[PDB]
RNA sequence: ACCCACUCGGCACCUUACGAGAAAUCAAAGUCUUUGGGUUCUGGGGGGAGUAUGGUCGCAAGGCUGAAACUUAAAGGAAUUGACGGAAGGGCACCACCAGGAGUGGAGCCUGCGGCUUAAUUUGACUCAACACGGGGAAACUCACCAGGUCCAGACACAAUAAGGAUUGACAGAUUGAGAGCUCUUUCUUGAUUUUGUGGGUGGUGGUGCAUGGCCGUUCUUAGUUGGUGGAGUGAUUUGUCUGCUUAAUUGCGAUAACGAACGAGACCUUAACCUACUAAAUAGUGGUGCUAGCAUUUGCUGGUUAUCCACUUCUUAGAGGGACUAUCGGUUUCAAGCCGAUGGAAGUUUGAGGCAAUAACAGGUCUGUGAUGCCCUUAGACGUUCUGGGCCGCACGCGCGCUACACUGACGGAGCCAGCGAGUCUAACCUUGGCCGAGAGGUCUUGGUAAUCUUGUGAAACUCCGUCGUGCUGGGGAUAGAGCAUUGUAAUUAUUGCUCUUCAACGAGGAAUUCCUAGUAAGCGCAAGUCAUCAGCUUGCGUUGAUUACGUCCCUGCCCUUUGUACACACC
């Protein structure tokens, strides 16, 4: 046939990341608990799921991709 | 027609190592047991055989 | 000189074979393993080679005599069956000609093939037996090609990573053709399903049809193949299966060391033809009668009414039977099979047309129909797959199949007005009557039909009739092109198709060549079906109108058969 072609440049894959995450809650003075990053009010997210930080923005991962609560 | 009536075929594909092989089998089944159709090829012609008379004697009648 | 008989000795031929031979053959090539009449000469696998060397003869050319080393498993003879021939003799056929028809070849366009061009213009096939073929009418899909973008649908096994998270997804932005989290920013989510590697698989319209199956085409519009018992031969084989005749036919008759048979042909099967005989029918139809319209009226004529009743089965349908067997008679012939004519008959060309179809051959075509398949290739930056867009249609040109034509046996306009084979909608939008609207194409409201019930009497076209035109590229012809309207579809640009106005080309019967065809056939003419969302100038079938000319031969071409040669048998590639 003819064989390969290309002017570069392949295209990769995704990470993931790495991150040892949840440290993002805060244990007082034995041993009160409070949550950062607030939770999500759906009824397919049991308050275990939180919202990230961007900007304007704070977003339910858990819905894989929907409803986009702001403050 | 006789075809479609006496002979029953089949091909079969046997695949083996080097390639594959066709089976073809051919059955002709006896037409005389027939049961359900000509008893025979359309081919086959019956002459009934006569019997050795034993003729001559003038006339005479019965009674009854 | 001639005729007859005989006899020595000649040149030969004929017929047999006791006998001989590996056979072909042979009155010797006989009288030979039952091996001896006398005598001469030569050969001992094939090449090397009649070569080297020595001797001898010769003017020469060369004659006679005449080795080895080495190489090699065969070379050779006769006969048999095939295969083949640019040998001979017969045959057969509208894919041959004769007698003719209708054409193609010339034109415009349609359509395949080449060629060129191209990012790509995917590809198979090239005499009959490639080129309107791959059911191949490609706008996406199809799709194989080109420009580019995702995804894994990478089984399973081992290992690695790793719950302090193996991996999963994403909103907005960026990006992208794209409302693809493809990638990137950012920071949640997911919880052992993946991810990495090795091994092993997996898909593929990737290669190989010169590895195969299966199927198909071709030889073949052909008539060939085989076994029993006997005859011939050491044998492979042969005869049977053949000079002639006859048939569409190795179909028969007949001749006959053959007799009597089996495959294939025939028979058989399907369809078209004939049934006032049989069984029937509100899903077919007829006569009568009720109800009823029109015209005439003197009873009459022509209609309406899926049931107002009665009877029938001619027409229609399809079960069962019947029918034809070239019958009767005649002419011809080996008075054989048969052929020919007249009568009758629905039918007498295998009744017409098909289906089926032995043995064998081909490197025929098909891996691009198959989750048929071996091997090779490729396998995550994919030759897997899908999404977007282009391409298969690209145009100096060569070749094929076609369509429409050059008009007046016609075009056009009104009017007459007649088929046959089909097909149609369930978990759906198929076949469409009717009513309106619209110049048309179409639109819209309803409707019947899963169908002998409705579309549909498919009121099809050629065709027939009365008119206009009047031989003028004319009103024959309708290519090309403009401008608008609609339909299919997500999508119509490179115009899917349909309609309307306009534009009005070549073509004035076609050189060399070449195709098909013998009766409801050729030719003309439409229609249904396949394909199909939309698209037939294609095909498969169908009926409508309906001829001229053979009813022969071997000139051409093609093939088959015998005879014959062969050093071929992987068979003249
Ligand atoms: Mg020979
Ligand atoms: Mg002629
Ligand atoms: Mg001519
Ligand atoms: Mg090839
Ligand atoms: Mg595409
Ligand atoms: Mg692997
Ligand atoms: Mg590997
Ligand atoms: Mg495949
Ligand atoms: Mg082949
Ligand atoms: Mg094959
Ligand atoms: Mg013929
Ligand atoms: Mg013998
Ligand atoms: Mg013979
Ligand atoms: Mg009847
Ligand atoms: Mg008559
Ligand atoms: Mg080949
Ligand atoms: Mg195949
Ligand atoms: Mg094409
Ligand atoms: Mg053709
Ligand atoms: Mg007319
Ligand atoms: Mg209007
Ligand atoms: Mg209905
Ligand atoms: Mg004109
Ligand atoms: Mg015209
Ligand atoms: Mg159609
Ligand atoms: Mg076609
Ligand atoms: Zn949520």
């Amino acid at each position: 046939k003819k064989v390969y072609t290309t002017p570069k440049k392949i295209k990769h894959k995704h990470k993931k990341v790495k991150l040892a995450v949840l440290s993002y809650y805060k244990v007082d003075a034995e041993g009160k608990v409070t949550k950062l990053r607030r939770e999500c009010s759906n009824p397919t997210c049991g308050a275990g799921v939180f919202l990230a930080n961007h900007k304007d923005r704070l977003y339910c991962g858990k819905c894989h991709s929907v409803y986009k609560v702001n403050a | 027609q006789p075809v479609n009536d006496f002979i029953d075929t089949a091909t079969r594909h046997v695949l083996m190592r080097q390639g594959v092989l066709g089976i073809k089998v051919k059955i002709m089944r006896d037409p005389a047991k027939s049961r359900t159709g000509p008893k025979a090829l359309p081919d086959a012609v019956t002459i009934i055989e006569p019997k050795e008379e034993e003729p001559i004697l003038a006339p005479s009648v019965k009674d009854y």
